[PDB]
């Protein structure tokens, strides 16, 4: 259709052209293109080709058209056959009835909503005029005016025409109808005087206001009349056409759209020979093999569970050649548990973050826009809920360690085992959150810095490797540099830290330690040469964030000290049912903000990875926001 | 890609094309002698 | 390769329209000749058989 032999199309990186060139080759397929630089062995661009291609756009459009006014719209499938030529025929017919009836959809609201408008000044100013709208031998001008122009009309009528003519007006909402009758001599006068006042003839569009008011009144409420019913009959066409008909256009619909794409790529081929993918035409026989050899790359159109489902794709990342450096795979367990570490809380939060996952990977139908969510029903599409069922079970996997990293939390909170104070206060279990001890504290904060002091040395040394392996002596110079730079760090935190746990034992190796230091960045030289002092708030940032880590966390907690434990009344087992009232709004906007707080993690992760410590994203560049990767 | 191979097959097509052409050329010359020694 | 046997196969079959078409160029310019010959010879059988008839007619006639 495209060539005897029909084309397969895949597309990823530039890395990947080589790779997905070698299983192609082998798989038995013919007319291979990207290959050398001026190819053009194979089949080329025609007027013919173009000129089906426009058909397929035609073909496309019209499906997505008359899906547009009928209501709903399709989904992507698989081709269905059905020739081109028939596929414009099928086309026909469906989009030529359905548009009769948009018209007359249209036509109808038209209509009513006019006339209910005009039915009210029409029927009033007919009355007022009846008589002389038997045949005008009298000459009249309707028009309506509220009350403020009421004596501006009169004044200038009675100037102009004497007093020979007849001012009547009523009220009947929409102002007062109002209306001026003169002789068939007068007329000219009569107007004259209207002209002068400000208001003139009201007036209908076409035909009916020209007719004098008792024939327009009565046309009025034929159509008002009319309209409703008929547009209830034609909906209903309209609705069964879509029930039926919506299917046909779909099939068809998605049919064009793989053509299109295919016969564009086709072009590509011909006569510039394509840019980075690699593309080739199969024979059925090879239409399999192309499937089955593919090492977790590219992206086609043809014609424990938590750990390893991110894994996987960082995989298709790791097969890539472009450095003997490595990439962001490792990354998934540094992130995961301490991600689900960051919950941390009690009995009025962590312990109840239970709840929430169950509505994710289920839902409860209480829940407004979380609805059926296992077939997916969103205030945003049901597709990209069923796409997000991978996602739903990882947030639900983040919900049973969350709520575990709640008892986690809580093994500080209570007990007589460590704390001398009860087992479990008696109103609620815990009132007050134990950790204000300054040695309480401190462990928890220097826990923190741990997992990040680890993670200074999981960049630095990918980044010495970037210039290791490629001889960028800049790149080593940076990692190694920078490697020096924590020794000084840790001289002086020594001598706060136990004060005297050290300070002097490395404290006057300090000395030598700035020698440890500085010994490469004067090898690269470098103009930001004070670019080190940064070097050091990296070192820092690590402990840093770990630390707000905890304090952010710590002030979660506090929360239950007042909007949980008791707040309100001198204390009785009444304060239970007396502190619920403010509590359970505070404690959403509460949940909200430590979602917040898992991006500082991610963030923490992005000062190494979007910043070259043995990675390709620099600020950006090719390779993608990789949290939005691991996600699932 | 391997330039030379498909940016040279592509070419000893053409010249059995061409070749097609000569031998055809030919055919008219053989029927234009004809034409003249019947008549004469 | 296969790939550039379809290229080939392809170049052979329109060169073996060309040559009979060739030929056919030819085979009417061949047989026009024929037809065109025919027509000389007969036609000045006529106008000499004329020259024939006529000629012992009057002479027996005088």
């Amino acid at each position: 259709m495209i060539a005897p032999m029909e084309k397969l199309v895949l597309a990823g990186p530039k890395g990947r052209a080589k790779e997905l060139l070698q299983s192609l080759q082998q798989a038995g397929v013919v007319h291979l293109e990207t290959l050398r630089p001026e190819a053009l062995s194979a089949y080329q661009l025609s007027p013919e080709e173009r000129a089906e291609l426009r058909r397929w756009e035609a073909v496309s459009a019209g499906a997505e058209h008359t899906l547009s006014l009928l209501g709903l719209e399709a989904e992507p499938a698989r081709p269905f056959p059905e020739g081109l030529e028939a596929a414009e025929k099928a086309l026909s017919p469906i989009q030529a009835h359905a548009e009769g009836l948009t018209r007359q959809k249209q036509e109808l609201e038209e209509e009513l909503a006019l006339a209910q408008a005009y039915l009210e000044p029409l029927e009033r100013l007919a009355a007022l005029a009846h008589g002389l709208d038997k045949s005008p031998f009298l000459r009249v001008i309707p028009f309506l005016l509220t009350e403020k122009e009421l004596p501006l009309v009169e004044e200038a009528l009675r100037k102009a025409l004497e007093d020979r003519y007849l001012l009547a007006h009523e009220a009947y909402a929409g102002g007062v109808a109002a209306l001026v009758v003169v002789h068939r001599k007068e007329v000219d006068q009569a107007k004259a005087a209207l002209s002068r006042a400000g208001v003139a003839e009201l007036r209908l569009p076409g035909a009916l206001g020209e007719l004098p008011l008792s024939e327009a009144a009565r046309r009025l409420k034929e159509r008002a009349e009319a309209a409703p019913r008929e547009l209830s009959e034609v909906r209903q066409h309209l609705a069964k056409l879509a029930r039926e008909s919506a299917s046909t256009l779909q099939s068809l619909w998605t049919r064009a759209q793989d053509e299109v794409a295919r016969l564009k790529a086709l072009e590509e081929l011909a006569s510039g020979r394509f840019g980075f993918a690699l593309l080739g035409y199969v024979p059925v026989k090879a239409k399999p093999k192309v499937e089955e050899a593919l090492a977790r790359h590219k992206e086609s159109v043809v014609y424990n569970p938590p750990w390893a489902k991110p894994f996987e794709l960082l995989v298709s990342f790791l097969n890539t050649p472009k450095y003997g450096t490595f990439d962001p795979t490792p990354v998934v367990p540094v992130f995961f548990p301490f991600w689900f570490g960051m919950i941390v809380g009690d009995i009025g939060y962590a312990l109840l973050f239970y709840l929430v996952g169950r509505w994710l990977s289920g839902y409860v139908k209480r829940n407004e826009p979380l609805v059926i969510d296992l077939f997916a029903l969103k205030l945003k599409p049901q597709v990209i809920g069923k796409l997000v069922h991978i996602l739903n079970w990882m947030v639900f996997w983040t919900v049973v360690w969350g709520v575990i990293y709640g008892e986690f939390f809580g093994t500080f909170l209570e007990h007589l085992g460590v704390f001398g104070t009860p087992e479990h206060p008696g109103l609620i279990p815990i009132l007050i959150h134990r950790i204000d001890t300054a040695k309480t504290a401190n462990l928890l904060i220097l826990l923190s810095v741990a997992f990040g002091v680890v993670l200074v040395f999981f960049g630095l040394a990918l980044r010495a490797y970037l210039g290791l392996k490629h001889r960028h002596m800049a790149h080593f110079w940076e990692g190694v540099g920078y490697l020096g730079g924590l020794v000084g760090v840790l001289a002086l935190a020594a001598s706060y830290l136990g004060n005297l746990q050290a300070g002097w034992l490395q404290g006057l190796m300090y000395l030598g330690f700035g020698v440890f230091l500085l010994a490469v960045l004067m090898s690269r030289i470098w103009l930001m040469i004070p670019e080190i002092f940064t070097q050091a708030g990296h070192i820092l940032s690590h402990i840093r964030i770990y630390a707000v880590g905890a304090a952010g966390g710590i002030l979660a907690g506090l929360l239950t000290d007042v909007g949980f434990a008791l707040a309100e009344r001198l204390g009785l087992l009444g304060v239970l049912l007396g502190l619920l009232v403010a509590g359970v709004l505070h404690l959403l906007i509460l949940l909200l903000t430590t979602l917040g707080h898992m991006l500082q993690p991610i963030r923490l992760l992005w000062v190494e990875f979007f910043t070259k410590f043995g990675f390709y994203e620099e600020n950006g560049r090719p390779y993608r926001p990789f949290k939005s990767v691991r996600e699932a | 890609g391997l330039i030379k191979s498909l940016a040279e097959k592509e070419k000893q097509l053409l010249e059995r094309l061409e070749a097609a052409k000569k031998e055809a050329e030919e055919r008219v010359k053989r029927a234009e002698a004809e034409a003249k020694a019947l008549l004469e | 390769s296969k790939l550039e046997a379809i290229l080939s196969q392809e170049v052979e079959a329109e060169i073996q329209a060309l040559l009979q078409e060739a030929e056919a160029k030819a085979e009417a310019v061949k047989r026009e000749a024929e037809e065109k010959a025919k027509a000389l010879l007969q036609a000045r059988e006529r106008a000499l058989e004329a020259q024939y008839r006529a000629a012992l007619r009057r002479a027996e006639s005088a």
